RNA sequence: AGGAUUGCGACUUUUGUCAAGGAUGCUGGCGUAAUGGUUAAAUGCCGCCCGUCUUGAAACACGGACCAAGGAGUCUAACG
RNA sequence: GUUGCUUAAUUGAACGUGGACAUUUGAAUGAAGAGCUUUUAGUGGGCCAUUUUUGGUAAGCAGAACUGGCGAUGCGGGAU
RNA sequence: CGCUCAAGCGUGUUACCUAUACUCCACCGUCAGGGUUAAUAUGAUGCCCUGACGAGUAGGCAGGCGUGGAGGUCAGUGAC
């Protein structure tokens, strides 16, 4: 018969690491989680309680509830032809902060500074992000940089 | 200056295997087949009736004269077509008696209304 | 009824003022193009004297043409053709060249041929086969009163002023290009210069980047 | 041709009424003229509501009209219903008001005109206010209908099952409680 | 009937009022240019020819 | 004799109708949340109702 | 057939400004093919590609004396079905571009080698009648060369003829 | 194609004129089987026999010698 | 500001009162209108192609993966 | 069929043939977006303007053609 257990096909996912077995560092437990933060998920082979199902390895979601040792995270998943809301309850050992939202908050503060500074001086801001534009024209100096004439080599047996 | 009539497709739409078998009449009927080639449109076969073959809206229901025909059974039925000679022609019915045709044809020629038939047996 | 007869004399006088504004602007844009070409040609001669190589600025504008027809197209390149408004076979647009827009062209390169146009091919396309999108509805660009009514808020008070934004690649290229309906071109009069159409320009076929030779292909189709 | 959207698509809206009533279509012609001409948002709303069906035009109770008058700064506004106006016997002090509607009941006619009101019809309202000035449109409750409770039934929706009769011995035991197997 | 600006000319002159001034002075020709210097090179012809 | 399983014309069916996002709302559904937190949260919203009522005077 | 010059560079990266520059004498039909074949041969030498670099110059190299007969000596690497082989042919042509054109015809005729599987290594114009080795070229380098052209034929645009024609010359 | 006028313009010293929001001008022959319509044959190219079950039928798969009339989702009790 | 939660606490945490900052609605491209509800038909024997691929000596054999076709589809080419 | 410095094999450079595909115009239908009885005869269900699209078995909806009887109406037609 076909096998469809809870930890099926999890030989390499919940495998620990190379030279990082045993106990966990204490910074994992010290981190704070308020209702609203975005967090990526990584299962840990050593800790067996509050462990995620294989599907949610590498997924990202918002925190909705907090308790003693765990945090409630809602994750949207695809099924059939329609997205569904799902509620998880994982312990602190598996969860870590996301660095995707991190860069957005840096952009909000910098744009506020540029608008406030330039309005009392420049009268021209340009705050929308520019895609990588093509080149402008220039001149290359050949003084002590004369072109080396190449040619395709003939075939040899190593 | 009246628009010249173009009929698009003058040939009659015959039903498939009308000439082959006697019981199949020449009145048009759509093929509902799965092996049928007339439904699927193969090269070198009969055409089917389609909305693209429809006539011009300027010149619809007009004959060679450029007049829309109206059926008349009596003299009182001629009174719609008094001031509409260029646009509306007449036609006398088959069931009308021989002497009553002379009654209609007399007063029809007074007002200058063209009758398609008549002629008039003689 | 009355005074509207006198308005016929009035309303004509205000359009005489606008024609002077078009004439002076067209003279200014002629002076921009002639100085742009002469500055680049002389700049090469400046560098060549001092034992140096002038490298030209990369193309800021590119024109795409749908080569392949419909059906048997995978979903990912079919989606990108839908975004660039090349739904039908033989269709034009113009694309503002960036790093992001260049990656779209990589996905759909077998189904399109493209290159850098000039102030000549662009002039013919907007006159001969130019059509504007005005509350949906593919309406022609017969008179310049139509262009001022819609695109009066970003300057662009004429047909040549719309052409100026496409060639120079101004700040309102995104609005001005989207106003134009894609150019429904005919098949080329001479031919494709090939036995087979699907092999890439450099090997033998038609598709892919051709740089300077797109101008010849379009004028035959125009 | 790469068809992005569907071709020869319908508008998905009632253009004209399905009813063949003579007097209703006369009222449509009047408001259809105004909606094109006037350029007043009021007229385009009433044009839509005349096309609606019997379910989409629910009845407005006279107590519902009395609540809208208690709004802060809306005492003398001509309240325009588009449907029927029924009488209600859960209220006493109905004030002196002006109302506009298609139909009025026999009870609701007496309740308004006793206080000293003005039971007006939509054509008479159009003479006073072409653009619709100092008006106040009211619409009755859609989703309190007996068919509405049965839509979207399933686990665990909290909706009513379609059945004839009535209490116990009828859709109670297995699959509705933990004692007998499970609670849905 | 949409005409065509390239042909017909009255439709051309309905657009671009500058078409008189372009055609009269012959800007599709313009003499133009210039001595002072036919102005030469240095070591470009050695790399080019080789 | 019979064919077992396939996933042909399956993703093609799904993209005909939609493949849609889950809407989202302001004020999300407060279910599966700590019961001790909710009881105190009720008394906070009851007390602040008295505060705003007294201000409007 | 022209004889382009393609001078590349590599990018002016931060840490190492001013790259070394590299030159090649590419043969191609037009400007677009010349830049394609430049990056092809450069990729078999240094760590570069079209993304990590740029073209500096594109120049056509016309022949110095194109109305004079010359004896060229071309080196070639080409790929057969089994493996890859080196060769040294010799051509008697008026230009370099004309000589290289005739080589691609000769390789395709005899060895069934296409354009894609032929590497032009080096083309050299030879000086003296002595350096040339091949006999099929040395036939035409002799003192006072004369030969007739036997068996001439005509070419009528018309179909029929009333003479019974001759092949005299 | 369209069928009073309305618009944009151009050339005009001016009135006006114009290739400018779709053909007007001048001339001849015949006024009927001449042009067209249907119908039969000949000539060029093309065209397998319908209906049906099937992944798939011209099929060496099933029903069909021929013609006429008859011949197959109706009514009811509870219902959405 | 709010409390029966939490704190050594005059801390914290949730939900707030009033306040400051709209060209520059803070990447590209497109938008054929957007979102939503009820109701009911047929279907639930499939098959072939380019790559990925398991059994098998192999098969116009059996069995999966990703897009595209035929089935439901004529038309020009591959003689057919 | 016949072809041998090809009418064969490899490669190059031009002209030319041609699909219900592409461009442009005529007409048909479907769908959308507008304008209008302000006395102003004839269908407001009217009378116009502008733009896009058109393959299809199983299936669904729309608008019409005909047959036998019933109520109304053309003082309908008929031993001529």
């Amino acid at each position: 018969g076909k096998s469809h257990g809870y930890r099926s096909r999890t030989r390499y996912m919940f495998q620990r690491d190379f030279r990082k077995h045993g106990a966990i560092a204490l910074s994992t437990y010290m981190k704070v989680y308020k209702v609203g933060d975005i967090v990526d998920i990584k299962a840990n082979g050593s800790i067996h309680k509050g462990m995620p199902h294989k599907f949610y390895q590498g997924k990202t979601g918002v925190v909705y509830n907090v308790t003693k040792s765990s945090v409630g995270i809602i994750i949207n998943k695809m099924v059939g032809n329609r997205y569904l809301e799902k509620r998880l309850n994982l312990r602190v050992e598996h969860i870590k902060h996301s660095k995707c939202r991190q860069e957005f908050l840096e952009r909000v503060k910098s744009n506020a500074a540029k608008k406030a500074e330039a309005k009392a001086q420049g009268v021209a801001v340009q705050l929308k992000r520019q895609p990588a534009q093509p080149k402008e024209s220039r001149v290359v100096s050949t003084e002590g940089n004369v072109p080396q004439t190449l040619a395709p080599v003939p075939y040899e047996t190593f | 200056l009246h628009p010249k009539i173009v009929k698009k497709h003058t040939k009659k739409f015959k039903r498939h295997h009308s000439d082959r078998y006697h019981r199949v009449s020449e009145n048009w009927r759509k093929q509902k087949g799965i092996d049928s080639v007339v439904r699927r449109r193969f090269r070198g076969n009969i055409s089917e009736p389609t909305i693209g073959y429809g006539s011009n809206k300027k010149t619809k229901f007009m004959g060679p004269d450029g007049r829309k025909v109206v059926l008349v059974s009596n003299v009182k039925g001629l009174t719609p077509l008094l001031m509409h000679t260029k646009t509306f022609a007449a036609e006398i019915a088959h069931n009308v008696s021989s002497k009553n045709r002379i009654a209609i044809l007399a007063e029809a020629k007074k007002n200058g209304i063209k009758v398609t038939n008549a002629k008039a047996r003689l | 009824q009355k005074t509207a007869e006198q308005v016929a004399a009035e309303r004509v006088a205000r359009k005489a003022e606008k024609r002077a504004a078009i004439l002076e602007r067209n003279a200014a844009y002629q002076k921009e193009y002639e100085t742009a070409e002469r500055a680049v040609i002389d700049a090469k001669r400046e560098a060549k004297a001092n034992s140096s190589y002038y490298v030209s600025a990369e193309a800021k504008l590119v024109f795409v043409v749908r080569i392949k027809g419909i059906n048997k197209i995978p979903p990912k390149p079919r989606k990108v053709l839908q975004l660039l408004r090349l739904n039908q076979i033989n269709s034009g647009t113009f694309v503002k060249v960036t790093k992001a827009t260049s990656e779209l062209l990589k996905l759909i390169e077998p189904y399109v041929a493209y290159g850098y146009p000039s102030y000549s091919t662009v002039r013919q396309l907007v006159y001969k086969r130019g059509y504007g999108k005005i509350n949906k509805q593919r309406i022609p660009l017969s008179d310049n009163s139509i262009v001022e009514a819609n695109l009066g808020n970003y300057g662009i008070l004429s047909v040549d002023d719309l052409i100026h934004e496409i060639v120079t690649v101004g700040p309102h290229f995104k609005q001005a290009n989207n106003f134009l309906w894609p150019f429904k071109l005919s098949n080329p009069s001479g031919g494709w210069g090939v036995p087979r159409k699907f092999k890439h320009f450099i090997q033998g076929g038609s598709f892919g980047n051709r740089e300077e030779f797109i101008n010849k292909l379009v004028k035959s189709m125009n | 041709i790469d068809h992005t959207s569907k071709q020869h698509k319908r508008s998905s809206h009632r253009t004209a009424p399905k009813s063949d009533n003579v007097y209703l279509k006369l009222l449509v012609k009047l408001y259809a003229f105004l909606a094109r001409r006037t350029d007043a948002p009021f007229n385009k709303v009433i044009l839509k509501s005349l096309f609606l069906s019997k379910i989409n035009r629910p009845p407005v109770s006279v107590s519902r009209i009395s609540r809208a008058l208690k709004q802060e700064g809306a005492a003398q506004k001509t309240i325009v219903v588009v449907g029927t106006v029924t009488d209600d016997n859960r209220i006493f002090e109905f004030p002196k008001t002006t109302v506009a509607a298609l139909r009025f009941t026999a009870g609701a006619k007496a309740k308004i005109l006793k206080a000293g009101g003005e039971a007006i019809t939509l054509d008479q309202l159009a003479v006073r206010a072409p653009k619709g000035q100092n008006t106040l449109i009211v619409r009755g409750p859609r989703a309190s209908r007996e068919a509405a409770r049965h839509f979207g039934f399933g686990p665990h929706k909290g909706k009513a099952p379609r059945i004839q009769s009535t209490g116990r011995k009828f859709e109670r035991a297995r699959g509705r409680r933990r004692s007998r197997a499970f609670k849905v | 009937q949409k005409k065509n600006p390239l042909k017909n000319k009255q439709v051309l002159l309905r657009l671009n009022p500058y078409a008189k001034v372009f055609a009269a002075e012959k800007l599709g020709s313009k003499k133009v240019d210039q001595a002072n210097k036919i102005k030469p090179s240095a070591t470009a012809l050695e790399t080019l020819k080789h | 004799k019979s064919k077992n399983h396939t996933a042909h014309n399956q993703t093609k069916k799904a993209h005909r109708n939609g493949i849609k996002k889950p809407k989202t709302y302001k004020y999300p559904s407060l279910k599966g949340v700590d019961a001790k937190f909710r009881r105190n949260h009720r008394f906070a919203l009851h007390g602040t109702a008295k505060a705003l009522a007294a201000k409007r005077a | 057939r022209k004889e382009y010059q393609v001078i590349g560079r590599r990018l002016p990266t931060e840490s190492v400004p001013e790259p070394k520059l590299f030159r090649m004498r590419i043969f191609a039909p037009n400007d677009v093919v010349a830049k394609s074949r430049y990056w092809y041969f450069l990729q078999k030498l240094h760590k570069v590609k079209k993304a990590s670099g740029e073209i500096v110059s594109l120049n056509v190299i016309h022949e110095a004396h194109p109305t004079t007969v010359k004896n060229f000596g071309v080196w070639v690497r080409y790929d057969s079905r089994s493996g890859t082989h080196n060769m040294y042919k010799e051509i008697r042509d008026v230009t370099r571009v004309g000589a290289v054109e005739s080589l691609y015809q000769d390789m395709a005729a005899r060895h069934r080698a296409r354009f894609r599987s032929i590497h032009i290594l080096k083309v050299v114009e030879l000086e003296k009648t002595a350096d040339v080795k091949r006999q099929y070229v040395k036939q035409f380098l002799t003192k006072d060369l004369k030969f007739p052209l036997p068996h001439r034929v005509q070419k009528t645009n018309k179909v029929y003829a009333y003479k019974r024609p001759s092949t005299f010359y």
